[PDB]
RNA sequence: UAGCGGCGAGCGAACGGGGAGGAGCCCAGAGCCUGAAUCAGUGUGUGUGUUAGUGGAAGCGUCUGGAAAGGCGCGCGAUACAGGGUGACAGCCCCGUACACAAAAAUGCACAUGCUGUGAGCUCGAUGAGUAGGGCGGGACACGUGGUAUCCUGUCUGAAUAUGGGGGGACCAUCCUCCAAGGCUAAAUACUCCUGACUGACCGAUAGUGAACCAGUACCGUGAGGGAAAGGCGAAAAGAACCCCGGCGAGGGGAGUGAAAAAGAACCUGAAACCGUGUACGUACAAGCAGUGGGAGCAUGCUUAGGCGUGUGACUGCGUACCUUUUGUAUAAUGGGUCAGCGACUUAUAUUCUGUAGCAAGGUUAACCGAAUAGGGGAGCCGAAGGGAAACCGAGUCUUAACU
């Protein structure tokens, strides 16, 4: 169970999803994979093929005392080369469904022991204004947060773009690195119901 | 990502040239030449940690052999005389007592005379 | 791309349950009247490839 | 806490990087000897080349022929028998449960392990050891 | 994989299944009846968007410094802390940014839409000849003439024409299938010379385009063509008034600007090789990879009233460079004048093996749809049973007439 901060109602939350042991390797793998998937990998040099130069042997093989060459595009010359020029490549990697789910379960289970996870009832701002949202965190006594809601109110989102230490999401769009990065986490009783039912 | 390797080279060259600091000609100044000199210096430094122990041991024996023949005995008999009376004093010290306390060195030659 | 099989090897070998490859013996196509029967009988049944020359077979036909 | 996460012991293995000094162990010839075809870039030899000797896969004679009928027949394992519809498992209903491939007209039930419910098989080949089991469970074939 | 193949090297399908995507019709013509579906243009409507745009929130008192955004204390806006500037790091000084509104004309469009112009429903009847096929020679199909189907043909030929003809991988006979020798046709797909945004575990002047600089320039070549090098003063030119030496010079020295002129146009920093000037010691009877171990002297600093450190190194034991290649190198075998910079086991996809994590008689998805690094999508793959050339049998089976 998890008692609320303005009700004291017995929320029968599942034990198999939230009462778990931490698995650092899996979490690390998923959090690395998520970062590696964020790469766009747009980059290119040009090998001796793609360099703009003549084929011509600059000087003949023998006769001259100089060191045998056959290109002004060869990597050992100033201008033109880069032996192993990288191409634009897809750095993202496969993560197994159950690995990913298991990692989210494992990190979401740890927040109950850390007490970073704050479960709440009907959480919604009155109007799209940061002045209200900024002030209402002082009463609740928080600061660096990840607000997660099932019923995604536009009022709450609109007035939390420019606020940086706050990040609003939908319960559908929870992430591995997102849950780990932010100090506190805020979840609505509907949102935890949706996440519980989603992860299972 | 590209790595310029200008900071690190001079770091590892300056380490070596600072060891060669003192050597004649290019061996001090020039890296290519210094590097060899620094290594050969190491080889010799290792090689002569062993020879240091030999040279001094010759040098002592010489002093003792000289100091004994003043009192009228050859080293070979002097050592055998000391060893036969179960005397445990090494060369290093005998060479010191040879130079310094000759009244004490005299008594060792008598101590050895018995055997 | 995918590894291509050395097809000539695929026809001359066959993968077994343990992992080895059965093959047909040589010296039994022609010039048989001079060969004794006792040879011709022993060159008939299929034979397992020796462990010495297995690494060649594993490489040239990897897919089964 | 993001920076606190570390992998399992023996998970990451560093990897060999060649040609990087003496202390590296490998370095000057990246673990590939002195000279010869194997040391050269793009070196080595094609698969199954014993140096001009007629390779094992040519000195041995080819045999047999690949049957077309063998590709369109399946070996149904008795453990995956009662996973369809009560006890009716002809062919198309067995195919619907993704136990055997699509283009497979003929199929055969062999012995493997465990029957509980009675299963009536029909329009399908069955093995004598299986037929003893399927009848011992209860279900009658055809 | 099946096949093809000096059956070598290699090449390598289709059926069938997931998706993306969807769409169908005219001519080889006659009746009643005809502008009604259909498009192809003209004017014409709003939903509108494109080439000028405009507005566009909120900061100060102190300390340090040449200069404040900095440290320091209370603030204050945020549907705007994307980003860029300003005399050091700016949410609030300025440009902007979201965000809300823009067009006289040129328009890119999609629906009403009058309309030179175009033809519906429905009868009866037709359904593409030097063609299909064949002989010869080539080619295309994964298929190299092979037992070789099928399409295209250069050459030589030649049908039947819906009580009819093609295909089903030599070929033949019943069944299934379609209708060649006449035509059109959007979308999914490829591509970026090009005009805008926006992002980079992309580069930062030997890199990145050959080209950050008036570069495809100089220069080279008869020509095709080849083809360089060359970035940064400062916050701001405030780019040094005037004296001095000097050839009414070059260059310098004072004065003066500036925070700083060993920031003065060669102008941030300013390494190394290289060449210098002083200071200390050594060096003109001494042989050689020039060091190393010992080592007096001499020159010098500290605390103590005696010990330590740095520099030099007389004399003396040992001591024939480094790399490569080699049975073996001081070799008189190779390579290097030196310094600084760049310069060599990479990437993608398959595959096996080891580790490691997940889950386990199960494991896993590809493309793709997707408020999208979630979740759907198990098409498929791999495994859970093999044996046999194969039919086939299967905890066995193959061999064999049959196996102790
Ligand atoms: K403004
Ligand atoms: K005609
Ligand atoms: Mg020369
Ligand atoms: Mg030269
Ligand atoms: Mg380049
Ligand atoms: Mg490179
Ligand atoms: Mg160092
Ligand atoms: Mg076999
Ligand atoms: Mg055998
Ligand atoms: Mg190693
Ligand atoms: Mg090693
Ligand atoms: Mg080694
Ligand atoms: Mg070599
Ligand atoms: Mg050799
Ligand atoms: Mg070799
Ligand atoms: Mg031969
Ligand atoms: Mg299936
Ligand atoms: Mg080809
Ligand atoms: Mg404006
Ligand atoms: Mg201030
Ligand atoms: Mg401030
Ligand atoms: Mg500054
Ligand atoms: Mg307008
Ligand atoms: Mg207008
Ligand atoms: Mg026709
Ligand atoms: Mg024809
Ligand atoms: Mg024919
Ligand atoms: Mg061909
Ligand atoms: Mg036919
Ligand atoms: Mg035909
Ligand atoms: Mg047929
Ligand atoms: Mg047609
Ligand atoms: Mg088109
Ligand atoms: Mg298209
Ligand atoms: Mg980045
Ligand atoms: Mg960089
Ligand atoms: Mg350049
Ligand atoms: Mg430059
Ligand atoms: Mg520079
Ligand atoms: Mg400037
Ligand atoms: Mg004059
Ligand atoms: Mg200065
Ligand atoms: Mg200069
Ligand atoms: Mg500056
Ligand atoms: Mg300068
Ligand atoms: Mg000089
Ligand atoms: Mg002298
Ligand atoms: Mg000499
Ligand atoms: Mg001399
Ligand atoms: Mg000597
Ligand atoms: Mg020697
Ligand atoms: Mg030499
Ligand atoms: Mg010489
Ligand atoms: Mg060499
Ligand atoms: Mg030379
Ligand atoms: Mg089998």
């Amino acid at each position: 169970e998890l008692v609320l901060k303005d009700a004291q109602s017995a929320l029968t939350v599942s034990e198999t999803t939230f009462g778990r042991d931490f698995n650092e390797a899996l979490v690390h793998q998923v959090v690395v994979a998520y970062a590696a998937g964020a790469r766009q990998g747009t980059r290119a040099q040009k090998t001796r093929a793609e360099v703009t130069g003549s084929g011509k042997k600059p000087w003949r093989q023998k006769g001259t005392g100089r060191a045998r060459s056959g290109s002004i595009k060869s990597p050992i010359w100033r201008s033109g080369g880069v032996t192993f020029a990288a191409r634009p490549q897809d750095h993202s990697q496969k993560v197994n469904k159950k690995m990913y789910r298991g990692a989210l379960k494992s990190i979401l289970s740890e927040l109950v022991r850390q007490d970073r996870l704050i479960v709440v009832e009907k959480f919604s701002v009155e109007a799209p204004k940061t002045k209200l949202l900024a002030q209402k965190l002082k009463d609740m006594a928080l600061e660096d947060v990840l607000i997660i809601t099932g019923e995604l109110d536009e009022n709450l989102f609109l007035a939390a773009r420019n606020l940086h230490k706050v990040d609003v999401r939908d319960a559908t769009g929870i992430d591995p690195v997102s849950l780990i990065a932010f100090d506190k986490v805020v979840m609505t009783a509907d949102a935890v119901k949706q996440v519980e039912e989603m992860l299972a | 990502a590209r790595v310029k390797r200008g900071v690190i080279a001079r770091a590892r060259h300056k380490k070596i040239l600072k060891q060669a600091k003192g050597y004649y000609g290019a061996r001090s100044r020039v890296y290519r030449v210094a590097f060899q000199a620094v290594i050969k210096a190491g080889q010799y430094a290792y090689r002569d940690r062993r020879q240091r122990k030999r040279q001094f041991r010759q040098l002592w024996i010489a002093r003792i052999n000289a100091a004994a023949r003043q009192n009228g005995i050859s080293y070979s008999k002097f050592i055998n005389g000391l060893k036969k009376a179960s005397v445990e004093i090494d060369r290093k010290i005998l060479a010191d007592i040879a130079v310094f306390d000759k009244v004490a060195f005299t008594a060792l030659v008598e101590k050895a005379k018995a055997a | 791309p995918k590894i291509k099989t050395v097809r000539g090897a695929a026809k001359r070998f066959k993968k077994t349950g343990k992992g080895g490859f059965k093959h047909k013996h040589a010296n039994l196509r022609h010039i048989l009247t001079k060969k004794a029967t006792k040879r011709k009988r022993h060159l008939r049944p299929k034979a397992m490839v020796s462990k010495g020359d297995l690494g060649l077979v594993i490489a040239c036909l990897p897919y089964a | 806490r993001l920076n606190t996460l570390s992998p399992a012991e023996g998970s990451k293995k560093a990897g060999k990087r060649l040609g990087r000094g003496i202390g590296s162990g490998l370095g000057k010839t990246g673990g590939r000897g002195h000279k010869g075809q194997k040391s050269r870039s793009g070196g080595g030899v094609r698969r199954g080349f014993e140096g001009g000797q007629m390779p094992l896969y040519r000195r041995l004679p080819k045999f047999g022929f690949t049957s077309r009928k063998a590709a369109i027949t399946a070996e149904i394992r008795l453990s995956d028998l009662a996973k369809v519809e009560g006890g009716v498992v002809d062919l198309n209903t067995l195919k619907a449960a993704n136990i055997i491939g699509i283009q497979i007209e003929f199929a055969k039930v062999i012995l493997a392990g465990e029957v509980t419910t009675p299963v009536t098989v029909r329009g399908l080949r069955v093995t004598k050891g299986a037929r003893a089991a399927i009848e011992a469970a209860g279900g009658k074939i055809e």
